[PDB]
């Protein structure tokens, strides 16, 4: 309020919250490497119109080698980071 | 009043919560000058001595558009203490009207009491007044007579209660103790002696 | 309510001014009007009385109106019936980031306040306030009413019992009127409506979003980096700024309807009960012989003890 | 994919196995099931609120209370002795904590159970004076008694002249949109 003098009263002031304690992370016991070693590194690469499709379940992602070696042309995406995305466990990631 | 005005405090406050008020708002528009709304700087000219162009005037944008809606929001409380503030003036121009050329005979608003007169003064932004009004107060212990029975006929007593039945003495009024001798010029005959449930004789 | 919490937001925060400074300081002015409403409403009579437990005078009943001895608890059974009627649509744990305030004024002691006013209104003479009381046995005081509207004491003690009579009956009406009816009682629903639909909109504002890729925060924060984080947190920001800033102009329109019917609430507890108030269609649709206070959730319900005078002759001037 | 801060405790509910989350008033999420069989209800207040200082005002006494609000008066204990505070004090330790009528903590006053006429509003009726405080004394409480007979008039009275301040203008303001 500004003030050494201040007359008698109560005063807003700022808003008090209690700081957390610890950590709590709960994953599954999900636990396996991903095919990202074969079916990134395939080799039947299919045409356009008869694009592949895979569901991949079940693994632990490592998105690690993907930035470390620059063997890729054009690396984007939309409604995501790139680097903060090994933080959340996924549903269903699909090769396409 | 030489005291209650004079050496004292806050028992004037409101004028200057009005006058915190617009220094608060008049104040916080000036520090709302003062702070940026997501662009480089808070000041301008500051930015363009080192912007370039369409870079700069996005960022110009993003100024201008929290400036001005600082201002407008400064506006509308403007505007909503204007309409409290003229709620209030009818109320002191009512008062002027009803509290100083008369007495407002309507009970308990012009100040706390019967309000015998009442005398303005000015002020800064406001008006104080002085409401010269009305305090009763001794008491004592007196008995009843709702109505009065002379010769087996009664009279009620003029309606504005209390007779004095002090005794059953005399008249009384409602807010002083007062006595009036009865004669028949002073009450009215109200039929026979139905109800009287304070009788009093030799009312003549 | 904004801003929910991460760690930047904060600092995008205060790159907006004192926009929390602003808005907690407008609503700490409206919680302290909604103090001074309560206060100049009900606190005008200081020294408090009793509930004097004679409730019976010559057949005047006041059934109910005062709360009772007799009862569990101290709040009156036509307040009860109000209490009852009136819905809505520890502590408050909730991370909205709002919250009502407990009022000031105690509920029970809202209603002894009722209790103080209905009472020395039933005893104590007109003089009531403007001192304090000065011992008026209440038949006598209707026998003072009727100045304002300009008739004798014929009127009453020529018709004593009747009179009571058509008290007593339309108050029981009156818990006829309160307990089987309806929608006449609507203002009070009408004010928890407006505020309940005003603060559960601002709810679904921070349900909203605006134009950014999530509705939620915690949801971006762990697909957001960098510039295009701040961009969809400035979106964010900037709509539930606006929103709030909406809601926070609103209850300051609101608060001053409130205040001017306020205004009113302090005009017709002291003008119609504390004296008559002898101008014309203020009170009631009568000539205004009583009228009591009763408390309510959140507001205020009069017992105005009108005058509708009614028979029909032809004379000649 | 939740991240964020909480209050958890387990799960209250009649819920459906294909379910996950909760959202319970508008996308507020309030109940999970855990990734390794347990299921728990997540009220994330861990607190929050405003505070507010009570002082007697600089000219008499220099001393504090602060009034926490939104709390039951033992969170403000564990948040005090880990020091997990945001207005984290140092000169600052608990005198007591007088709680009821459950507008929040209050650390630095006593119970009074002679309870005056309420300076400060403390919340929900209760009030300080000094610094104590006590609930409300609602006025004076006077007893009356009137029987029908007795009755009395004012035999002396006084005048009384006392203040009322009614504004009417506001400062005469103006602004230039142009600078």
């Amino acid at each position: 309020v500004k003030s050494f003098e201040i007359d008698k009263g109560i005063y807003q002031t700022s808003n008090f919250r209690v700081v957390p304690s610890g950590d709590v992370v709960r994953f599954p016991n999900i636990t396996n490497l991903c095919p990202f070693g074969e079916v990134f590194n395939a080799t039947k690469f299919p045409s356009v119109y008869a694009w592949e499709r895979k569901k991949i379940s079940n693994c632990v992602a490592d998105y690690s080698v993907l930035y470390n070696s620059t063997f890729f042309s054009t690396f984007k995406c939309y409604g995501v980071s790139a680097t903060k995305l090994n933080d959340l466990c996924f549903s269903n990631v699909y090769a396409d | 009043i030489q005291e209650s005005l004079t050496t004292t405090s806050t028992a004037l406050g409101k004028l200057q919560d009005v006058v915190n008020q617009n220094a608060q708002a008049l104040n916080t528009l000036v520090k709302q000058l003062s702070s940026n709304f997501g662009a480089i700087s808070s000041v301008l000219n500051d930015i363009l001595s080192r912007l370039d162009k369409v870079e700069a005037e996005v960022q110009i944008d993003r100024l201008i558009t929290g400036r001005l809606q600082s201002l407008q929001t400064y506006v509308t409380q403007q505007l909503i203490r204007a309409a409290e503030i003229r709620a209030s003036a009818n109320l002191a121009a009512t008062k002027m009207s009803e509290c100083v050329l008369g007495q407002s005979k309507r009970v308990d608003f012009c100040g706390k009491g019967y309000h015998l007169m009442s005398f303005p003064q000015a002020a800064p932004h406001g008006v104080v007044f002085l409401h010269v009004t009305y305090v009763p107060s001794q008491e004592r212990n007196f008995t009843t007579a709702p109505a009065i029975c002379h010769e087996g006929k009664a009279y009620f007593p003029r309606e504005g209660v209390f007779v004095f039945n002090g005794t059953s003495w005399f008249i009384t009024q409602r807010n002083f103790f007062s006595p009036q001798i009865i004669t028949t010029d002073n009450t009215f005959v109200s039929g026979n002696c139905d109800v009287v449930i304070g009788i009093i004789n030799n009312t003549v | 309510y904004i801003c929910g919490d991460s760690t930047e937001c904060a600092n995008l925060l205060l790159q907006y001014g004192s926009f929390c400074t602003q808005l907690n300081r407008a609503l700490s002015g409206i919680a302290a009007e909604q103090d001074r409403n309560t206060r100049e409403v009900f606190a005008q009579v200081k020294q408090m009385y009793k509930t004097p437990t004679l409730k019976y005078f010559g057949g005047f009943n006041f059934s109910q109106i005062l709360p009772d001895p007799l009862k569990p608890t101290k709040r009156s059974f036509i307040e009860d019936l109000l209490f009852n009627k009136v819905t809505l649509a520890i502590c408050a744990q909730k991370f909205n980031g709002l919250t009502v305030l407990p009022p000031l004024l105690t509920d029970d002691m809202i209603a002894a306040y009722t209790a103080a006013l209905v009472s020395g209104t039933a005893t104590a003479g007109w003089t009531f306030g403007a001192g304090a009381a000065l011992q008026i046995p209440f038949a006598m005081q209707m026998a003072y009413r009727f100045n304002g509207i300009g008739v004798t004491q014929n009127v009453l003690y020529e018709n004593q019992k009747q009179i009571a009579n058509q008290f007593n009956k339309a108050i029981s009406q009156i818990q006829e009127s309160l307990t089987t009816t309806s929608t006449a009682l609507g203002k009070l629903q009408d004010v928890v409506n407006q505020n309940a639909q005003a603060l559960n909109t601002l709810v679904k504002q921070l349900s909203s979003n605006f134009g950014a890729i999530s509705s939620v925060l915690n949801d971006i924060l762990s697909r957001l980096d960098k510039v295009e984080a701040e961009v969809q947190i400035d979106r964010l920001i900037t709509g539930r700024l606006q929103s709030l800033q909406t809601y926070v102009t609103q209850q300051l329109i609101r608060a001053a309807e409130i205040r001017a019917s306020a205004n009113l609430a302090a005009t017709k507890m002291s003008e119609c009960v504390l004296g008559q108030s002898k101008r014309v269609d203020f009170c009631g649709k009568g000539y205004h012989l009583m009228s009591f206070p009763q408390a309510a959730p959140h507001g205020v319900v009069f017992l105005h003890v009108t005058y509708v005078p009614s028979q029909e002759r032809n004379f000649t001037t | 994919g939740l991240t964020g801060t909480g209050v958890l405790t387990p799960s209250s509910k009649r819920f459906q196995p294909f379910q996950q989350f909760g959202r319970d008033v508008s996308d507020f999420t309030d109940s999970v099931r855990d990734p390794k069989t347990s299921e728990i209800l997540d009220i994330s207040p861990c607190s929050f609120g405003g505070v507010s200082v009570i002082t007697p005002g600089t000219n008499a006494s220099s001393e504090v209370a602060v009034l926490y609000q939104d709390v039951n008066c033992t969170d403000v204990s564990t948040a005090i002795h880990a020091d997990q505070l945001t207005p984290a004090w140092r000169i600052y330790s608990t005198g007591n904590n007088v709680f009821q009528t459950q507008a929040g903590c209050l650390i630095g006053a006593e119970h009074v159970d002679t309870s005056y006429e309420c300076d400060i509003p403390i919340g929900a009726g209760i009030c300080a004076s000094y610094i104590v405080a006590y609930t409300m004394s609602l006025g004076a409480d006077s007893s009356i008694a009137y029987s029908n007979n007795t009755i009395a008039i004012p035999t002396n009275f006084s005048i009384s002249i006392t203040t009322e301040v009614m504004p009417v203008s506001m400062a005469k303001t103006s602004v230039d949109c142009n600078m």
